[PDB]
């Protein structure tokens, strides 16, 4: 028993992320399927202890 | 690239960590970090607004994608194929792209506010300091507490150390 | 009388990847990629799935003996890997996906 | 170290002025001046941060300022609700945050 | 959206103790851990303060080389673990949390715990 | 980001009307305003080719979207729909985050600009004048139209007014 | 654009070949050119790291495009047809789009590395050298080739010629 | 392609006129519209000018004061509105069209209208 | 004010220079001289503008330039068409736009 | 990968000669093809290099004036041609090969060819 | 021109350096000496190159300082087949490059 706005056959994705990795067979509003593992974006600055 | 983070200024400082750019000041009084709220202010909302641009300009509608197709429909099975795949590349090609960019924009727009803030100093302060190269100034006078925090906001008073400056010069 | 103008540092250990540079150690980063599932079939706009156990929706919807264990509404239907379970009399169910697209969801 | 007022009182539906300020030096917006709230036997409650923020509950009438080289909370129409110890949080390094002594 | 701290007891002088305070409602990912102590009458002192996804620990003069916090973002937990307990050490302890923003704090302390009793008396247990 | 648009010269001018960036002179003969040709001319040019490229580099074939299937035919209904509302999405996110990302970079190019003109006064200038604060300088000889001509074409003559910059500093 | 390239230094040089921005010394026993290692070899590094994300970011997987359909199916292919066309303008669009800004970008990155240098070179110098004209610093000293080379390294010596540039100047 | 003008007649001294000009065959919204008179025997005067999207008004120091130019590009008109008229100001009026380029005016007056005549006798009519 | 000849004339097929001078200053590229045509009873025409630029329509014989501190406008091989009186507008200020007396 | 010489012999003083170099199992493109000799005796000498896809020629003050080196890259072929060749131009040439990345020569002259030797003897055949 | 020692050998599995000077100069990173080995009657190969680098196919043992005003080359552990003429070129300018006699 959930509330979800995205379902995989695996399980559910609940999040306002744009992309996601989990499953291409998607059901509901789902973010959109990479193929990437690591899509992070910088936010501070270059750290140089 | 403008030359500060890694630059003229080779560290960063661990102990601040109520701003991103700032001050050191070691004056008689003492001696600490301070960072410069405007710019910290300005940056961070910069910031959150491009993480949200990122993020919400994704518009998505109700979709189902996975269709079924019988043993006599393997071309309609392979255009879908088609379709999925061909939005996948497009997808996978636009993200990593689009990261790799804005990762490059952020990093010199915070090496940009470190090297503007280290301007703006050094046109107030002009000849009463003198600049030893690692981002400080090592003033000609005596700058107490009440004319640091005015060289931090903007307010100094050069026609007033001008003549002290000129003798310890 | 010394005032230096410098910037933040942090023991982060998150890197980021740049166009120029692979590899770098920056204070903060958030993730645009979702990784994660709950592992659970779970109701969509609020509606649950019509879940046919054994069954697949030609057994389901002609009546199969073994389907009399299993809802007004439904939002998606969840067949498992096991539901053999269809009709059991040898035949041909003309337009059977057809059939299956349309009973995907009902009001 | 931080010196504040040992004990104020005001009358009901009256304003009133709580001060925070160094021992020995100014008190800045750079140090961050925070305003808590603890009414005896309970935890401390986050009034106001930063001199001039509120949080999502707090309500109206709590306000924050920088006087004088001190730091202010003023309380406009205090309620019953407001007979409480009232702290001052100054931020003078990453390892030194200084708390007031109360009032 | 609570801190709820465990760990308080009597402890003799020269003892060590440890604290846990587990966060239900949130992720500890995105703020700062703090440890704020307030003894009988005195007012509040604050202690520690540990910014796990920076891996940053900060410490106060009066209990720097005693004191240490640590931070388990995966758990939900934060631990303050007490060395060369001291009798004026004896107060109330509070796991307080901060906002940080994209890893520079803004000094607000917003949620406290209720807190837990530390006595650290040398006399026995009546 | 430079500093120039919003830093240090802090103020945009209305009465300049002929160009984008330009000067405002003040001497015992006249006072005025009067655009720099080269770097306007410049940059309208390259705005019109940026302009241009994000208009003309997008390639249409003659399409007919749009298709009619039965009742029977539901499955193809709705790969045709998948189809259109994965190219909807794909357009709309490249195309608001293209003129978010173009809008940044026009921005930054004006404020470059203005820098960078600056910076030519101020190296051609050299010690004949002094920087008076926001975005000015002040000649230590005597400037006529003629003197302040050849500084906003680029022929200033440093050894000319040298002697009396001295004697005047 | 920050004002190097065809800025104030207003020409290439076509006989330094062993780098992309370097120096050109002339002293009493020699003239040459010489490339500065460190940035040359970090703005290689950076550029093939850059042509290597544009390469190699794009996946791709087996595929048949081209499809077969008889007269009774002209509506799927019509389909595929627009399956086909939509990504070709897709990726038409995307590809010119992108390697028009990340040419911008590589020029502006190359005009940074030669003002950093220049910028190096005078806070290293100070008022020991004279800024003359393009890029071009005439030393109030004597440098021989052990001083030259030290500029060229980091590793220059105020407190060693400030006496004789102080008697020069 | 044109510009019409309209709204000329015969004024007292003192009086008040508004003259309209209508453009045809192109867009207001990227053109700035100068006012010129032309008195009989002497040469062309500039008067007024208007950038409608940069919303921008100049008038020469001859009749700053006196008169007020308007436009309207969804129905791509311009107005031109005279109070205090004096005795020199009998002259014909032309609508000019001045090119601009993404908001920079170029010095161009390419187009002009044909012109509408406005006396300011105070001589009755026969 | 701007000083223009008042009349002058040529031989059919040879060349003129009109000249445009200011009162008392010096004319620039950053004045932009414009040269308008008009015949009499007729409205003007835009014959030059921005000293060198002529619009789609006029003749090639049309020329502009900048010389002695004077704005010269060059007719090679006057025709019996370009006998009208010539106007030059001169940009000092955004409300001080002067032109010529006329030729 | 290789690179074969070729064009060599016996010319009289005040000569002209012409040597060609192919280059198998790469492209020309992108590397800078120099001429080094090695006199009978003596040590090696370099001479020309040419840059083609940069379309610049460098020439050693020895031969400057006398050689000239061509490129072609769609053919991967280099031609070294000589002028007025005096008796001290005796030698063997090799065509080598020098890396250049994106424009840049790093002086990596990586792969030689066999060599050609050349005799500028005015003694009779 | 450049100086190179005109013959020297070392012993079986020991270690032997060869240095490489400038007639007049200062033997610097910015030169870029490159270091050849040829077998009498064959063709010249590239051993070391920028000081430090090696090709993919040459022997560990064969490594590259700068040191003295010089570039040296060092062999460690000198077998049978490391008898042959070393040369080493230096970059002055680009019409100039300059072998060494050879050792």
């Amino acid at each position: 028993d959930c509330n979800t706005t995205c379902q995989t056959p695996e399980g559910a994705i609940n999040t306002s992320l744009p992309f996601q990795n989990v499953h291409p067979i998607t059901i509901g509003k789902c973010p959109k399927y990479v193929k990437s593992t690591k899509l992070r974006l910088a936010t501070g600055l270059r750290n140089v202890p | 690239l403008f030359g500060a983070i890694a630059g003229f200024i080779e560290g960063g400082w661990t102990g601040m960590v109520d701003g991103w750019y700032g001050y050191h000041h070691q004056n008689e009084q003492g001696s600490g970090y301070a960072a410069d709220l405007k710019s910290t202010q300005n940056a961070i909302d910069k910031i959150t607004n491009k993480v949200n641009s990122v993020i919400e300009k994704m518009n998505t509608q109700f979709t189902a994608v996975g269709k079924e197709f019988n043993h006599l429909e393997k071309r309609i099975e392979n255009l879908n194929k088609k379709v999925d795949d061909g939005f996948l590349d497009i997808w996978t090609y636009n993200a990593e792209l689009l990261v790799l960019l804005e990762n490059e924009r952020t990093l010199d727009y915070h090496d940009s506010n470190v090297k503007n803030l280290y301007e703006k100093v050094r046109n107030q302060l002009k000849n009463n300091a003198k600049e030893i190269g690692n981002g400080c100034f090592e003033f000609y006078h005596k700058c107490d507490n009440t004319c640091m925090e005015s060289v931090k906001n903007g307010t100094y008073d050069y026609p007033k150390y001008s003549e002290e400056a000129k003798l310890n010069r | 009388d010394t005032l230096c103008i410098g910037y933040h540092a942090n023991n982060s250990t998150d890197t980021v990847d740049t166009v120029l540079e692979k590899n770098v150690t920056v204070t903060h980063s958030v993730n645009l990629l979702e990784d994660k599932h709950n592992g659970k079939l779970c109701k969509l706009r609020g509606v649950a799935p019509l879940h046919l156990g054994k069954c697949n929706i030609a057994g389901w919807i002609l009546g199969n003996p073994e389907c009399e264990s299993l809802a007004r509404s439904w939002s998606y239907i969840v067949e498992t890997s096991n539901s053999d379970n269809g009709t059991c009399y040898p035949g041909d169910f003309i337009n059977y996906e057809e059939l299956r697209e349309q009973l995907s969801s009902v009001s | 170290t931080v010196i504040q007022e040992p004990a104020m009182s005001v009358s009901p539906g009256g304003t009133v002025t709580l001060t925070c300020a160094f021992s020995s030096g100014s008190v800045t917006t750079s140090n961050y001046p925070s305003w808590f709230q603890q009414t005896p036997g309970q935890t401390p409650r986050l009034l106001i941060y930063r001199t001039n923020s509120r949080p999502s509950g707090v309500p109206t009438r709590f306000s924050g300022a920088i006087s004088g080289n001190k730091a202010d909370l003023i309380i406009t129409g205090a309620q019953a609700n407001d007979e409480a110890d009232y702290f001052c949080n100054l931020y003078k390094s990453s390892d030194n945050r200084i708390f007031g002594g109360g009032t | 959206e609570k801190l709820v701290e465990s760990g308080g007891g009597l402890v003799q002088p020269g003892g060590s103790l440890r604290l846990s305070c587990v966060g239900s409602g949130f992720t500890f990912s995105n703020y700062e851990i703090s440890w704020v102590r307030q003894a009988p009458g005195k007012g509040l002192e604050w202690l520690a303060g540990d910014y796990s996804r920076g891996g940053t620990t900060f410490y106060a003069d009066s209990v720097k080389g005693r004191f240490t916090i640590s931070s388990d973002n995966s758990q939900n937990t934060a631990d303050l673990q007490m060395n060369s307990l001291r009798t004026e050490d004896t107060a109330r302890y509070y796991c307080v949390r901060g906002v940080s923003v994209f890893g520079v704090l803004m000094m607000a302390m917003d949620l406290w715990g209720p807190g837990v009793e530390v006595v650290v008396s040398s006399a026995s247990t009546k």
